[PDB]
Order: structure tokens, then C-alpha cells, then sequence
RNA sequence: ACGAAUCUCUUUGCCUUUUGGCUUAGAUCAAGUGUAGUAUCUGUUCUUUUCAUGUAACAACUAAUGACCUCAGAGGCUC
RNA sequence: ACAAUGGAUUCUGGUAUGUUCUAGCGCUUGUACUAAGUCUCAUGUACUAACAUCGAUUGC
């Protein structure tokens, strides 16, 4: 029907705070992100004196099959993406809901005009079936290499000394790192501990970690840094043979630091995919002999 | 007529395309008018348990009888059901009397001069001789009975 | 090195391998087919294993 | 950049540049892999393969003469 | 083959999903814009 | 001459890879040479374009690779 | 004693049509020796024109 057409569906955070919005109507505007088929393009601005014009980009009928916005494409309930969607109903049900869309042009056109919804838009527009599961999500809160000659990758590596006052350096060695405790990670809990926050304008730290080889090491610019960056740290390991290892702090994780006093680089960690494996592999039994 | 030009440049030329008739392929029409009314007719006297394999093989029986039509053969199939026999002699006496009544009336195009196809002066010739020996070959018969 | 595609002959032209395709789905029943679907899905993927 | 009107060639001084020769050895890995597809066959004929086969120990004697260049 | 009777006629079933196009054909122009009514 | 089951076989039923338009049968049932056009190969003519012995003394080469150190890749040293 | 004067041009025309032509990486397993191009003429061959070919007189 071309004379009896829905009203669009966009979001209350799309249209925004302002009371009144003048909307345009195209009646055959863009055409549909989704099944490639046109449809009445409104757009709009959030006040008069705005700088964005906020598109809706899919037709009416996509808006509908999963139960989304035109503009923003989130949700109309619950205001969270489409693939947190389904999986965070996927742990109520305990089965996959998922809504699949076809990489075909004949098959993204066929599946947009049937009647049906896709995923969880009938868990969602229905409300009492919305809030139940909200419910039964409270619920769950309730619950809340050996041939590989890698001796001379391991004397670049200190591994025998210790983490003191003493020594002035820029670099460190830290090793215990875990596949998971991304890069930018390591970098603002070390710049939390000094306050020397935005520190990529200045370059005041680099550092460089593998995580293949669960190691890496971070230089700093002005060596005056680095009894900040030793006096800071309070905790620390003694390995039975003596040795005082520093630990830097990520939550849940810990990460032992020694002095390089010379600077790292890349490669030092491993110039290979499998023989930096090994390195890790060389470095458990270290940490175990450390602590155990 | 430009307009039509850039709009088909914009957007494509449309897909549902339907070709009128047309003197260049009325011939071809009419023969699927007509294979579809004896297949009407013959598939609603039909008891029960027919399908597009049973409907192709009758289909043929109308080629073959217009062919013994043009041949001045008696078209007789033994074992041929007489309710179908019926239906098929009923459409070949239609399409009969379209064919003879096109020849009279090209006929009379071609004395006038009236602006005739050069395909269709030698198809009115050919229709023409078919005329005049089935009425040759009647008028046999009638001096033999 | 991966088996290449046949190439598009035209602009919508179509790749079932990719799609299921113009999918109608059976009728709703009254007859709670969940079990079925969960075997099916093992043995197809038991197949494909 | 064409070549077409070059031969393979058999010759190999005439061109002193590697880079050029880029561009050369590519000429040859083509039939190479022309020829190879045209090897398997449903018919499977002996004079087709035969050919080709002489062709295959043509090609790998250039290779040969390649890795003795360098 | 390739020379074959019609088993089915083209539907108009198919043309009807399809987008217009509103191209501008010479027998759609305007004529004959008004109707007479009988007494 | 009536087996509760399996296989093999015979006969009816089923036809289960079991003729998919049209019109003037859609039309016809025929030696060499001559001319024009395109393509390939060979021959000739015309024009254009691609280079430069022996002995003695001196200088350069056989820039790159490896290792160590400083600075935030370069600099120095040795082989 | 007669003054009378129509035309007119474009398009749809044997190779048509059809296919392949991944250089630039998606993480895991696994020092083997010297023929240029263009233009014109001639000859040879192949294809092609859906080209054409019989109009008339005699010394045994
Ligand atoms: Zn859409
Ligand atoms: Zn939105």
C-alpha cells in the first residue's frame, strides 16, 4: 500500500529533549540499508541551531521485523544492539535466538516483506514477555615447542635482578601478562599510579607487549620517572633465592617487573610466531619457582 | 521523448514489458489461444487423474489433425475416445474457417494493390492451392459417388 | 587455496550456497516440534563434523 | 605493461633488469598455470598430456636455469 | 528443443510486486477526459 | 491344499527417463571463372631510430653483515 | 482566343555470440650468443559478396 503507510519508528534518544521537531518527509528518499528497497526517507535535526541532520536508514518494514529505530537502529525497548540482544536472551531461553540476514540482493528483498518478526522482536514489543525475562535475568545475577633453541633470546632478558631504589633506568621487564589485560590496559594504571594522566601527549611512556609470549616491557622518557615509577609500587615478591620482583596491579592479575637497564626494543620478546610461545612457556616455571 | 530517455538512464527499463499483438505475430497468438481452449476442454471431460504429462500427448493430436486438415486427409486415430474426437474436429473446423476466410480476404488486398506484405503473396498462393485442390478433390468424389 | 565462485552474470544474480533461499517455513503446528529440531541440528552437525 | 609482442623468451641476456624480469617470469607462470588445468583431463588422452608433459619438463629446466642465474 | 508450447501463461501475480518505473507512453497521455452519463 | 514371517519367480494393476508450439510440408535440393573487401606469408622500394699488446708505480673496489655501548633509528669502535 | 506544374530521407545489414584473465598474503592447525616499425606495389592461399554468367550468323 502506497497511500496507507505506517508512521517511521526512531528512538526518544534520537529525537532527543526538545519539545517540537520539524521532520522531513521524502516519500521515495534513500532506499534501505537493509533490503535494498526504497522507502519514505525522514530526517530531522534535534534543535533548530543543530550541526547533524539524523537519517532514518532503513525502511519501516526492517524497523518492524527487528524491532529497532530507523535512525539509531537500537532497540525500541531496552535501548542496547541488536547482537546483545539476542545473546542476552540466548541466556534466558538457554537456546540461540539469532536473526539472520541474507547476503543475497533477491534474498534481502524476500525478507523483509513477510510478516514475521526476526530474533528477538517477539520477546521485545511484547511487554509482558519483556519483563519477564528482565526477571530471569535478575536471576542470574544471583549467581553473579621443545626443539626450539631459545637460549639466545633469554640472556637479553634479565631475569636476575632485582627491583630496588637503586638502579636508575628508563626501561622494565614485565612478564607474567596474560593473553586477555589489553595494551591500554597497562599504560593508565601505570599513568594512574603517577598522575601524569594524558600521557600520549607528552610521550612520557611506551610500551610494548607481546601477547604471545605473555611478556613485554615499558620505556620511559626523563629517568627521574623511574624512582616515581619504583617509589609507587609497594608491594613486592622476594623469590626464595632473594631477588625482589615488583608487581604492577591490574585487576585480578598480577604482573612482576625488573629493571632492564638497557632498552628492550621489539623483537626482544621473539622474531617469530612459534618461537615467542616458547618464551612464555620458558617464563611459567620462572613464576612458579618465584612464587612457590 | 527525452524524459522517457533519462528516466531509463536513472532507473533501468521496466520488467513487465507486454508485447501487444502485432500482424507480425498474430499467427502466433492465435495458436496459443487456441491450445489453450482444447486443453480447457478437453481436461474438464476428463474423470479423473490427469496431469501435465496427459495434457502434453493430446496437444498433439490437434497439430496432427490441422495437418490432415491442410492435406485433405481424413484424420481418424483408432481408439480415439469419441467425446475428445468431438472437441478437437470442433477446433479444427474453427481454426478452419479463420484460415479460409484470411485467404478471401488477402485475396482481395492483392487485386486492389492495398499494400501487401511480400511474405504474405506467397503465403496467400500457398493457401490459395490448398483451396483450389480440396475443392479439386471434392469435386472428384462427388462424380465417383 | 579456496574453490573461486562462479562470477555474477548480472547484478542480482544469486549464490545458494550462501542462502537458504526464497525459505518458507513449515506451517505452525499445535505440536511443540522442540525436540526434533535440537536432534536434527546435533545429527546435522555430527554429518558436517 | 604488455609484452605481449616479446617472446616468453627463451632467451634470457637480452633483458639485463630483474624487475622487467618480474614482470616476465609472471609471463611464463600463467601457461604454466593454463597448461597445468589443461594436464587432467575426462578424457584423459595420451597426445594431449604428452604434449604438455615435454611442455612441464620445458618449463622446469627454466627454472633450473633461473636458479642457476642467481 | 528449445522451441516450446505454454504450459502456464505469464501471471500477473509477478508484475505486481515489482517497483514502477512511470515511464511516459504516447496511448497514456490525456484524452477523452470527460464522461457521459445517460439520462 | 489353508502356513506367522524373509528371498526368488509368474500373472493383473501402475507406465513409473514412456515424442513439449507456430506458418507458404516455414523455403530449397545448382559446375568453373571473373570482380570487390579483410587476414596471413614472401619479394622490392622509400623514410625513421640503436655504439666504440706487454712491464712498472699510485689510487679505488671484493658498500654490506655480526657483536658491544650511548641517546630518542642514528653516532663511535672492533672483526 | 490557353494562363492549371506531384515528388524529395533516416534507421534496422556474418562473426555474431560466449567464457577465462588473484598483482598487493586475515591471526589457528597444517658464466647454455646478433631476426625493428610504418607506408605503397606484385604474387600465393583462406574466408566472404547470402554479387554476376549464354544475348545472335558458316566453309563437306
Ligand atoms: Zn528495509
Ligand atoms: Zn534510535
Amino acid at each position: 500500500d502506497e497511500i496507507n503507510e505506517p508512521p517511521p519508528n526512531i528512538c526518544e534518544q534520537c529525537l532527543g529533549d526538545e519539545a517540537n521537531i520539524r521532520m522531513t518527509k521524502i516519500p521515495q528518499g534513500s532506499e534501505c540499508k537493509i533490503c535494498t528497497l526504497p522507502f519514505t526517507l525522514y530526517h530531522f535535526k534535534t534543535s533548530k541551531r543543530s550541526n547533524n541532520i539524523i537519517k532514518t536508514l532503513i525502511c519501516v518494514r526492517c524497523a518492524t521485523q527487528r524491532n529497532i529505530c530507523q535512525c539509531c537502529m537500537l532497540d525500541s525497548r531496552w535501548h542496547i544492539p541488536i547482537q546483545l540482544r539476542d545473546h542476552l536472551i540466548s541466556l534466558v531461553n538457554e537456546e540461540n535466538v539469532m536473526t539472520e540476514e541474507a547476503k543475497n540482493d533477491m534474498m534481502k528483498r524476500f525478507l523483509s516483506l513477510k510478516n514475521v518478526k526476526l530474533g528477538g522482536a517477539q520477546i521485545t514489543s511484547d511487554p509482558s514477555e519483556a519483563d519477564n525475562i528482565v526477571d530471569k535475568l535478575k536471576n542470574i545475577l544471583l549467581r553473579a615447542y621443545a626443539s626450539v633453541d631459545i637460549s639466545h633470546i633469554l640472556k637479553k632478558l634479565p631475569l636476575n635482578e632485582s627491583f630496588l631504589k637503586n638502579p636508575s633506568t628508563k626501561s622494565f621487564f614485565l612478564y607474567n601478562i596474560d593473553a586477555s589485560i589489553p595494551e591500554w590496559k597497562i599504560t593508565d594504571t601505570v599513568s594512574q599510579l603517577l598522575g601524569i594522566k594524558k600521557w600520549k601527549d607528552g610521550n612520557s611512556l611506551s610500551l610494548i607487549v607481546n601477547h604471545k609470549a605473555k611478556c613485554g616491557g615499558l620505556r620511559f622518557q626523563s629517568s627521574e620517572l623511574g624512582e616515581r615509577f619504583v617509589s609507587k609500587i609497594s608491594e613486592t615478591l622476594v623469590t626464595p633465592k632473594g631477588l625482589k620482583r615488583g608487581v604492577l596491579l591490574i585487576d585480578r592479575f598480577r604482573i612482576f617487573i625488573i629493571p632492564w637497564s638497557s632498552g628492550f626494543s621489539a623483537a626482544s620478546f621473539g622474531t617469530n610466531t612459534a618461537e615467542n610461545i616458547k618464551l612464555s612457556l620458558s617464563l611459567n616455571k620462572l613464576i612458579q619457582l618465584e612464587l612457590g | 521523448y527525452i524524459g522517457n530517455l533519462i528516466t531509463r538512464q536513472f532507473e533501468g527499463r521496466s520488467n513487465e514489458i507486454v508485447k501487444t499483438t502485432t500482424k507480425q505475430r498474430l499467427d502466433a497468438y492465435y495458436d496459443l489461444e487456441l491450445r489453450n481452449s482444447v486443453m480447457d476442454d478437453i481436461l474438464e471431460m476428463m474423470p479423473e487423474s490427469i496431469r501435465q504429462k496427459k495434457a502434453r500427448t493430446i496437444l498433439q493430436h490437434l497439430s496432427e489433425a490441422w495437418r490432415c486438415w491442410k492435406a485433405n486427409i481424413p484424420w481418424d486415430v483408432p481408439g480415439m475416445p469419441a467425446p475428445i474426437k468431438k472437441i478437437i474436429e470442433r477446433y479444427i473446423k474453427s481454426k478452419a474457417d479463420a484460415w479460409v476466410s484470411a485467404a478471401h480476404y488477402n485475396r482481395e488486398r492483392i487485386k486492389r494493390g492495398a499494400h501487401v506484405e511480400k511474405t504474405m503473396v506467397k503465403k496467400n498462393l500457398g493457401r490459395l492451392t490448398r483451396l483450389w485442390i480440396k475443392n479439386e478433390q471434392e469435386r472428384q468424389r462427388q462424380i465417383q459417388k | 587455496v579456496a574453490i573461486k565462485k562462479p562470477k555474477k552474470k548480472y547484478g542480482t544474480d544469486i549464490d545458494y550456497n550462501e542462502d537458504i533461499v526464497y525459505e518458507q517455513a513449515p506451517m505452525p503446528g499445535i505440536y511443540d516440534t522442540s525436540t526434533e529440531d535440537r536432534q536434527i541440528k546435533k545429527k546435522f552437525e555430527q554429518f558436517e563434523r | 605493461k604488455d609484452y605481449s609482442r616479446y617472446q616468453r623468451p627463451r632467451n634470457v641476456s637480452k633483458v639485463k633488469s630483474i624487475k622487467e624480469a618480474n614482470e616476465w617470469k609472471r609471463q611464463v607462470s600463467k601457461e604454466i598455470k593454463q597448461k597445468s588445468t589443461r594436464i587432467y583431463d575426462p578424457s584423459l588422452n595420451e597426445m594431449q598430456i604428452a604434449e604438455l608433459n615435454d611442455e612441464l619438463n620445458n618449463l622446469f629446466k627454466e627454472w633450473k636455469r633461473w636458479q642457476w642465474h642467481i | 528443443t528449445s522451441h516450446r508450447p505454454q504450459l502456464e501463461a505469464r501471471s500477473g501475480a509477478k508484475a505486481a510486486a515489482y517497483t514502477p518505473t512511470g515511464i511516459e507512453h504516447a496511448r497514456l497521455l490525456p484524452g477523452h477526459t470527460t464522461l457521459k452519463y445517460r439520462k
